[PDB]
């Protein structure tokens, strides 16, 4: 009748984000792209 | 830097004035390379705000630099101990106590006065003690 | 020895041990009877004193 | 000589200086880099021949070879980037934060 | 001892080759047996320490410890029989590879001479620790817990990897022999008062000292049943063991560098003792019971007095011992409840006749009932407390009173008052559940026949 | 069976081989390696 | 990559350090140095992302820089003395700048910011060579060097690199850059030592280098760049969970583990050489590198993240097996330390 | 298998390509009777003639290949997509996270078939073609906005490596006609789907797929009338000059690189799991642990394939 | 006593104090100028610091 | 929303398997598993184990040192010397810093 809690997807948001512990700027900072390439071009 | 040395020389609890000069002086120091890389790194946005950067960070140093001197010296004076971790640390807390100031915080002046003043005891301990800090190679 | 074959690996571990143990004496019997307090002179017909 | 490898060494360090403080255009930056091994060769150069020493005179020249190879590379990478951006300016090299 | 051990390593094979369904009983039975060996080391018929061989000794107060780390793997392994027992075939046996290494480790730990041999060994156990509280607990905040559990206790060992270290280049060799048997003794310069308490600190934090005692609540909170037993009955009292083997050497600064943590120790004993008084989750009480009653055991293993020493080594076995049996039936209580809280539950005698008799006895043992080693223990560091300075009683005064009222209010409001009207029916009890409680006490009314045998290395 | 057939699912006799017969050379030359060596070491000291 | 090509480059990538390594004439030995650039840079852009060029351009411009203040210290170096190798008399300001320089192509403390940009964007596999067949090479040339060096400055530079890499490693999520990080620190350590026990320098690497290459090949294992990424390990495969969790708890210096030694013996040469206060800082900032390392543990083992429905389409299909190296080079890791009197 | 070792030693692709093997996709609506054209045209060239990507298309693809449970197989139905639209537990975009992932792997086995034996590829729909369903469940309720940036990341990732469908053949019936198709068919889930879905699967298809690929690779148009005709059909891929497209530049040592990806189905899809935790997508640590922990417990599973004596495997002390 | 002064002071506090520290020594804008000046500042220090200790 | 399984419930193993032991869900492991625990517990370790422990001779010398007294202080009163002469470690062997 238990479940030790396993993690929830909330749990798991926090990790990502390019940088853990974000600050008031690096906030804006976005992960990078999983591919490894950029959208950029003109 | 037969200057800053000069700090040493002289018993500790004497000669205030010098030791307050000669720790605002390093402290000062530190302002500014602490504020070079403060300004080489994470960049201003316009000249002057960043020449007021590196004015705050070297004003900020040079007290905590001061305080420090001053403290520690009187502290030593008044309590006529000069050999005791405890002036310095009655300094480093006063010095931890400017920085929490200039910083607007006193939850900082919390942290940096057991921090700071530690520290700077163990520096007198070191002293005292004949603590070795970069030695040579001597195996 | 089948079917029985995980129920002598802790006894086994056993013997394996006491047979360390008494080896670890065979190492260190310096002072095998060259102590003050027990250096008797040896019985007849008796090698030495602790094995 | 003691007087000119001074000026050699501080054209170096000026050059350093240069290499050390970017500002737009990579292709300047190379184009420092460069002027460093020129004031290195010069500077071999000098020495071996007042030092008479002729058993080092290759080394000059292995350094100019190995330096523009080097250089070499270092352009192909100035190309991809005005290729992928097609303005060379230190300033857009900044996707990996 | 190489047959505690040895035959202890080849516990692993066993619960990892064995079938699925008969893994726990190979590996319970052998383990039993595996303390019966243990049981040999108590032959001393000589003062002289039994040095089995270079890197491995057992005396008196190792010797009461290396009996019951392994008397309890058996008990761990039967009191998450239950949970763990929900599990996929392959937890089930790391769980119990897990518990095995502890006390392969714990025993070596006791059993040790070198003392960076107690150092890597004893850190060590917290890599066992952590996985059993953090893969297995059941509450979100386990990975909190098993954080505080890993760095109080690391940022207190690197200053004591420094200071062994240190003593080896002053001394020449961390053989715990020797270095009792050679000129140690401190100047109190100031860096020495800082050597001291460097060595200390690592021992002082996994006992929890009022000052760092967060991590223990936390840890026992969220911990499986094995992993606080484990916590409470073998793991703080690593620290103890340390304390005494450590400060044979730092002989003259413990004289007045010990006022410091005996103060600490001593109010901290009464307040801890306090917040037991009206803490609502049981396992949380029963964990500031275990930091008071260790409190206790740090105020004796520094004013450094015969008495103290063995009724420091009385009270540690013995408390060992209790703790368990209270978070045992505490967890047994969980089970059937599933809530930790103290307020629901009320009236079990009601329902479990048994199981409250057990709950009667683990409470009077928990605290000082006459005919019982803990009460010997704790007289005896009355005595030398008082001997230290009269007014000590006070303060080991205010905690006898306080020790009375939460081991009784636990008795009061979880095992009598009128029935929980309907918390999902409690199903009674089995017979493993009575047995692991038996199997803690029967052991503790043994040892109270003859406390020599636990009287530590002063007496 | 499999849609998709194993590519081990009939051994490799060469890693056998190999795996097997490397070993039993790798022992011929430690245990020659030892019992010469004890010699060696026995004549270059006393015995 | 023309097969052809591949070899002349891998060839040179390791022809690169093995010449720096052999020669004695620092010349030859500088070239070594400039191979090793020359050779490396190609790899690095391999998939030719925007990314890539950026990674390629950095590392090549902090890589020649450094280049051409080593042949500077050679150079001056040949008019202080014939020779063309540092020897005692050397002017304490031509040691120093091999020194800044060296550690720059090593990319220890202030000059460690490039190494954590270009390890975050080349491939995972260049990403090991970039971090360790590549720190062999300055380092050789350190070692040879070490009775010359400067005690205050190593250590600087090995304190700070512990702290940099120690605070730059909390932050990051990314694994690549959770490397680089670890590298700097570990880098650190293995510098602070070098002029008093050069042999030590050579332990704390390879170590450092059996932790690291299993480590990395476990994060291409199944190519996660991510720590979300790693964690989800559990459904696609489930038994290097195990091991990832030791490696990287070995990583951090825990005791049980091999990775306890080469900060064990490096501590006891630092005590046994005095500095007992640098020592202590060092190990202290060192338990904040675990930290980092227990909270991926957490991730990836401890807890069970949840995974998304197409993770059972990757499970159907055979998963393409890692290579033997990981499972001797992970074991030799996690657990030599009973075996540790023999190694130093 | 196959590496640059077999590369090095012959072993190129580029001698084992003919005229006849391209990769040749036929789409269509819902209902085009597109399968037989595949199969004819496929009985025309000796074309390996894949069918349409499945659920258990993965699970047939895999070990036994008897199709598998369907929580195993990621707890998708085409069945209940069309009963339950706009779906509280979103199996509609489960069904079609799985479908891309099916095709992916048909995709790439496709492709190793190509390259390998250099027989010509005939899979249907195909990857590129797949967005049109999600555009038109967008269009409706059926998914929300995130769920249609989800799967257009996983296609930015994931189908650039591929190499384009040579050419692909459109059988076009309209919008009416489909769903009379659709009536006397027998099953009763296709019947009662929306007009205006079928409406905008179609329109997606004109307005997106067609002139986008009409540069990528040779487009075939065909009205149904073309259609019912393999012969013609057939007749006109013989006829279309396979020129136009990225395929041109693929030299010998540029396949192997394809290859080597394609023979690894654990990185087709690698990008198909990223972790980007959408709702409907996440397998739920306790759930998943279950479904791994019983999935991997059916006989020829538990070990790589080859070891796992259930089956019959033998020879595993030696392996 | 217990929770907030005795979780605030020694095991939060030196949580908080990295957490921040992080946050600085981090925060970098990935722009090559700023971080090539900084091993520009380091070589002067470096220099320096063989000066005054000649 | 994700998704997970429904909370599982908690078997009253009392309900099939009346005698259940507490040890295991099927019948005879849980017999075989309390026939060994009892039995390997209680009945060979709190018995053979307090057969040999109360057994241990003389521990730690104890029993030793209530005779040695006895005939120290038979042969200390008889012959007149004192019970406990006041300092142990003979005067004469002790060679006190001289000038202090
Ligand atoms: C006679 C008694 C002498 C007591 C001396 C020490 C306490 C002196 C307190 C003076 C008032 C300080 C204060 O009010 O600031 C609290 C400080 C900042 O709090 P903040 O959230 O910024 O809001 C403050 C708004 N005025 O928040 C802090 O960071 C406080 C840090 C200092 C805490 C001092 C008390 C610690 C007690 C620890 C007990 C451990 C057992
Ligand atoms: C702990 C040491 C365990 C040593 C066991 C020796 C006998 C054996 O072969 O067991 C291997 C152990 C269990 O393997 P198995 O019996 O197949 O069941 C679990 C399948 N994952 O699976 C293992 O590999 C256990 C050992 C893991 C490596 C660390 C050893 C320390
Ligand atoms: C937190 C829990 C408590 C931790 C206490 C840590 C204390 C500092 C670390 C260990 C200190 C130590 O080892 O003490 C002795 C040492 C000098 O001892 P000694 O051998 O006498 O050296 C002088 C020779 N004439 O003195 C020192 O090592 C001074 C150490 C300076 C650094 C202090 C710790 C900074 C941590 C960041
Ligand atoms: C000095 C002591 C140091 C610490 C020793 C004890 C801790 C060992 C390290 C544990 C680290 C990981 C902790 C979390 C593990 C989670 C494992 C898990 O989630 O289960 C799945 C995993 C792989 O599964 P698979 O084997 O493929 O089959 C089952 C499929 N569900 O299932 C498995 O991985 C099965 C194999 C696990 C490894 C077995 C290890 C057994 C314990 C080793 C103890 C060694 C004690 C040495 C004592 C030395 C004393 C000097
Ligand atoms: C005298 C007694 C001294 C006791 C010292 C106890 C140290 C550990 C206490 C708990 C520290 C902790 O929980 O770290 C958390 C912090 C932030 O990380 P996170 O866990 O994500 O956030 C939770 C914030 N409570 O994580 C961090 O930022 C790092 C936390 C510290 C890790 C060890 C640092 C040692 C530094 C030595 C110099
Ligand atoms: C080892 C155990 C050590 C235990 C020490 C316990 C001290 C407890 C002091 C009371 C608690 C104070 C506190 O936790 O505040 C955290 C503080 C909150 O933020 P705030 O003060 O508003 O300023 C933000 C600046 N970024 O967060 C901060 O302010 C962080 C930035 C200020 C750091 C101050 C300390 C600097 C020390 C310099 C030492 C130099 C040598
Ligand atoms: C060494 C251990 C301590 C490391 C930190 C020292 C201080 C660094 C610093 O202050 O840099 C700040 C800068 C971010 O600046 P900002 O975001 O404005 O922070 C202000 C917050 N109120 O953060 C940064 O720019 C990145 C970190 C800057 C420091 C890099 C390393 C400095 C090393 C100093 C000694 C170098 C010795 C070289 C010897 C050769
Ligand atoms: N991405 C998708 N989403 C929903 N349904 C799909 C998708 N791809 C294919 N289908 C289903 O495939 C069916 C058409 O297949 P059908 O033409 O019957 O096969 P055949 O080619 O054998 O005739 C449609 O009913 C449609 O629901």
């Amino acid at each position: 009748g238990a479940r030790q809690w396993q993690p929830d997807i909330e749990w798991a948001e926090q990790f990502s984000g390019a940088v853990m512990y974000p600050s008031k700027e690096t906030a804006h900072w976005k992960p990078p792209p999983w591919n490894d390439v950029d959208i950029l071009k003109e | 830097k037969r200057f800053f040395e000069s700090y040493h020389e002289v018993p500790d609890g004497t000669q205030c004035h010098r030791k307050t000069y000669i720790t605002t002086a390093l402290g000062g120091i530190c302002g500014i390379i602490g504020s070079a890389y403060s300004v080489s790194l994470n960049p201003a946005d316009s000249t002057l705000e960043a020449v007021a950067r590196v004015g705050r960070y070297t004003f900020t140093a040079a007290a905590i630099g001061a305080m420090f001197g001053l403290t520690t010296c009187v502290s030593a004076q008044v309590r006529e101990k000069p050999d005791d971790p405890l002036n310095y640390f009655i300094g480093g807390c006063a010095g931890g106590l400017t920085l929490g100031a200039r910083t607007h915080s006193y939850g900082t002046a919390a942290m940096g006065c057991v921090y700071m003043g530690t520290a700077a005891a163990l520096f007198k301990i070191g002293k005292l003690e004949g603590w070795e800090l970069f030695p040579t190679p001597k195996v | 020895l089948r079917e029985h074959w995980v129920h002598i690996l802790v006894p086994a571990g056993f013997v394996f041990g006491c047979y360390l143990d008494r080896k670890d004496d065979e190492k260190l019997t310096a002072f095998r009877n060259k102590s003050m307090l027990f250096q008797r002179e040896l019985r007849p017909n008796e090698e030495v004193t602790w094995k | 000589m003691p007087s000119t490898f001074f000026n050699l060494t501080m054209a170096f360090s000026l050059s350093l200086l240069g290499t050390l403080m970017f500002r737009s255009h990579l292709m300047s930056t190379l184009l420092c880099l460069e002027g460093m091994v020129l004031s290195l060769f010069i500077m071999t150069s000098v020495t071996s021949l007042n030092s008479n020493s002729m058993s080092s005179m290759p080394i000059p020249i292995t350094i100019l070879v190995f330096a523009a190879c080097e250089a070499a590379v270092g352009l192909a990478l100035l190309v991809k980037v005005s290729n992928t951006y097609g303005t060379d300016y230190v300033q857009n090299l900044n996707l990996l934060q | 001892m190489l047959k505690i051990i040895l035959p202890s390593l080849m516990l692993l094979p066993l619960t990892w080759l064995s079938s699925p369904k008969k893994t726990w009983t190979n590996v319970t039975s052998y383990s039993f047996l595996i303390s019966l060996t243990s049981l040999t080391l108590l032959w001393q018929t000589d003062e002289n320490y039994k040095n089995f061989s270079n890197m491995f000794s057992s005396d008196p107060l190792s010797t009461p410890l290396i009996i019951l780390t392994a008397w309890l793997l058996p008990l761990m392994l039967m009191a998450s029989q239950n949970h763990l027992k929900k599990d996929n075939n392959v937890l089930q046996k790391l769980y119990i590879s897990m518990l095995i290494s502890l006390q392969i480790l714990l025993i070596m730990t006791f059993s040790a001479t070198e003392l960076i041999m107690f150092y890597i060994l004893f850190e060590a156990t917290l890599i066992p620790t952590l996985i059993i509280i953090t893969r297995w607990g059941n509450q979100t905040e386990r990975l909190n817990a098993g954080i505080y559990f890993l760095f109080y206790t690391l940022i207190g060992s690197i200053p004591l990897l420094i200071a062994l270290i240190l003593i080896q280049n002053h001394v020449g060799t961390l053989n715990l022999m020797i270095l009792s048997f050679t000129t140690h003794t401190l100047d109190a310069s100031w860096s020495n008062n800082l050597l001291w308490l460097a060595c200390m600190m690592a021992f002082l934090i996994k006992m929890p000292l009022y000052g760092v005692h967060l991590w223990l609540p936390k840890a026992h909170v969220e911990a499986p049943i094995a992993g606080s037993m484990i916590l409470a009955a073998i793991l703080l009292k690593l620290g103890s063991y340390g304390m005494i083997r450590i400060s044979i050497i730092l002989d003259p600064l413990t004289k007045y560098m010990a006022y410091p943590f005996i103060l600490l120790s001593l109010w901290g004993m009464i307040m801890t003792s306090s917040i037991c008084l009206r803490q609502t989750d049981l396992k949380s009480l029963i964990a500031y019971s275990s930091v008071s009653h260790m409190a206790l055991v740090i105020a004796s293993i520094m004013i450094q007095t015969p008495w103290s020493f063995m009724g420091a080594t009385m009270l540690m076995i013995a408390h060992g011992l209790t703790s368990s049996l209270l978070f045992c039936l505490a967890n047994s209580n969980y089970e059937r409840i599933h809530s930790r809280t103290m307020i629901m539950a009320r009236g079990l005698q009601m329902v479990f006749p048994l199981m409250a008799t057990w709950w009667l006895m683990a409470s009077l043992a928990n605290l000082a009932l006459p005919p019982s080693i803990n009460l010997m223990g704790e007289l005896f560091i009355t005595m030398s407390l008082f001997s230290w300075s009269n007014f000590t009683i006070i303060l080991m005064g205010i905690n006898i009173i306080i020790t009375g009222m939460y081991s009784m209010y636990m008795i009061i409001t979880t095992q009598r008052g009128k029935l929980t009207n309907h918390m999902i029916n409690l199903q009674p009890s089995h017979t493993r559940e009575l047995t692991l409680m038996a199997l803690h006490m029967i052991p503790l009314i043994l040892l109270t026949t003859s406390p020599k045998l636990i009287t530590g290395l002063t007496m | 069976f499999y849609v998709r057939e194993p590519v081990n699912a009939k051994p490799n006799w060469l890693a056998v081989g190999l795996s097997v017969g490397a070993s039993v050379f790798m022992w011929i030359y430690l245990i020659q390696t030892h019992n010469e060596d004890v010699l060696e070491y026995k004549r270059r000291n006393g015995l | 990559m023309n097969p052809i090509t591949l070899a002349i480059i891998y060839f040179t990538i390791f022809l690169g350090p093995v010449i720096t390594m052999s020669s004695t004439n620092l010349m030859l030995m500088w070239v070594g140095l400039e191979f090793s650039l020359l050779a490396i840079i190609p790899m690095l852009i391999n998939k030719k992302n925007p990314r890539s060029t950026e990674a390629a351009t950095k590392y090549f411009v902090t890589q020649a820089t450094a280049s051409m203040i080593i042949l500077l210290a050679i150079v001056l170096n040949y008019k202080q003395l014939g020779t063309w190798m540092f020897q005692q008399q050397t002017n304490g300001l031509i040691l120093n700048m091999t020194l800044m320089a060296l550690s720059m192509k090593l990319g220890l403390a202030p000059f460690h910011f490039w190494l954590p940009e270009v390890t975050q964007g080349i491939p995972l596999h260049m990403g090991l060579i970039l971090l360790t067949w590549q720190k062999i090479a300055p380092l050789s040339i350190l070692i040879q060097i070490y009775p010359l060096l400067n005690s205050t400055i190593i250590l600087m530079l090995a304190i700070t690199s512990i702290f940099m890499g120690a605070w730059g490693g909390l932050n990051q999520t990314q694994m690549r850059k959770i490397m680089a990080y670890s590298s700097i620190a570990h880098m650190g350590w293995m510098l602070a030592i070098l002029p008093y026990n050069p042999s030590l320098t050579l332990l704390n690497l390879m170590i450092y280098i059996i932790l690291t290459a299993p480590m990395f090949m476990a994060l291409m294992l199944n190519n996660s760049m991510t720590i979300n990424s790693i964690s989800l390990l559990w459904n696609k495969t489930p038994a290097m969970l195990t091991m990832i969790s030791l490696m990287l708890l070995s990583l951090g210096g825990l005791p049980p583990l091999t990775g306890f030694l080469p900060k064990w013996i490096i501590i006891t040469e630092l005590m046994k050489n005095n500095c007992l206060i640098m020592a202590t800082l060092m190990a202290m900032m060192a338990l904040l590198n675990l930290f980092f390392y227990t909270r991926l543990i957490y991730s990836t083992s401890l807890t069970m993240f949840p995974t998304n429905n197409n993770s059972k389409m990757m499970t159907h299909q055979t998963k393409t097996k890692p290579n033997l190296m990981f499972s001797t080079l992970a074991i030799m890791s996690t657990m030599t330390l009973p075996l540790a009197p023999q190694l130093i | 298998r196959y590496g640059l070792l077999a590369a090095i030693l012959g072993d190129k692709t580029t001698k084992k390509l003919h005229e006849y093997s391209r990769v040749i996709t036929v789409d269509g609506n819902i209902c085009s009777g597109k399968n037989k054209l595949a199969k004819e045209i496929a009985q025309q060239l000796g074309m390996k003639h894949y069918p349409e990507a499945g659920i258990q298309y993965s699970s047939t693809t895999t070990g036994d290949g008897r199709p598998l449970d369907i929580e195993f197989s990621g707890s998708c139905s085409l069945e209940k997509f069309y009963d339950d639209p706009k779906s509280n537990d979103g199996n509609s975009y489960r069904l079609q996270s799985w479908l891309y992932a099916s095709r992916l792997l048909q995709y790439a086995d496709a492709l190793e078939h190509l390259l390998s034996t250099g027989q010509g590829v005939v899979l249907e729909r195909s990857i590129y073609s797949d967005f049109v369903f999600l555009e038109a469940m967008y269009n409706q309720g059926y998914i929300r906005k995130q769920c249609v940036d989800h799967y257009n990341e996983i296609k930015r990732l994931t189908l650039p490596e591929y190499l384009p469908p040579h050419a692909v053949i459109y059988i076009d019936v309209p919008v009416p006609e489909v769903q009379s198709r659709i009536q006397k068919k027998g099953d009763p889930h296709e019947m009662k789907v929306t007009s205006a879905y079928l409406q905008d699967i179609e329109n997606a298809y004109k307005k997106t797929f067609l002139p986008k690929m009409s540069e990528m690779c040779e487009v075939l148009v065909y009205d149904s009338w073309e259609a019912e005709d393999p012969t013609k059909v057939v007749e006109d891929i013989e006829y279309l000059k396979y020129n136009k497209g990225p395929w041109l530049k693929q030299d010998d040592w540029t396949f192997h690189y394809l290859r080597m990806l394609v023979q690894d189905k654990t990185e087709v899809l690698n990008y198909t799991t990223i972790p980007v935790y959408l709702p409907e997508i996440t397998i739920g640590a306790h759930q998943g642990s279950r479904i791994y922990n019983s999935f991997r417990e059916l006989p020829g599973r538990k070990y790589a394939p080859g070891y796992n004596a259930e089956v019959g495997d033998k020879w595993i002390w030696l392996k | 006593l217990d929770l907030i002064w005795l979780e605030k002071t020694i095991p939060k506090s030196t949580s908080t104090l990295h957490t921040n520290m992080t946050t600085l020594t981090t925060n970098q804008k990935g722009l090559i100028k700023l971080y090539f000046m900084s091993f520009l500042i380091n070589i002067i220090l470096i220099i320096i610091l063989y000066s005054i200790n000649l | 929303q994700w998704q997970e399984d429904p909370e599982p419930e908690d078997e009253n193993v009392y309900a099939k398997n009346p005698d259940f032991h507490g040890y295991d869900s099927d019948p005879v492991v849980d017999v075989w598993n309390m026939r060994a625990v009892f039995f390997f517990g209680f009945s060979i370790v709190l018995v053979f184990g307090t057969t040999f422990v109360a057994y241990v001779p003389d521990y730690r010398m104890q029993e030793w040192a209530r005779r040695e007294a006895e005939r120290l202080v038979k042969y200390r009163e008889v012959n007149g010397l004192p019970i406990m002469e006041s300092n142990y470690f003979d005067p004469s062997k002790i060679q006190l810093p001289e000038d202090d």
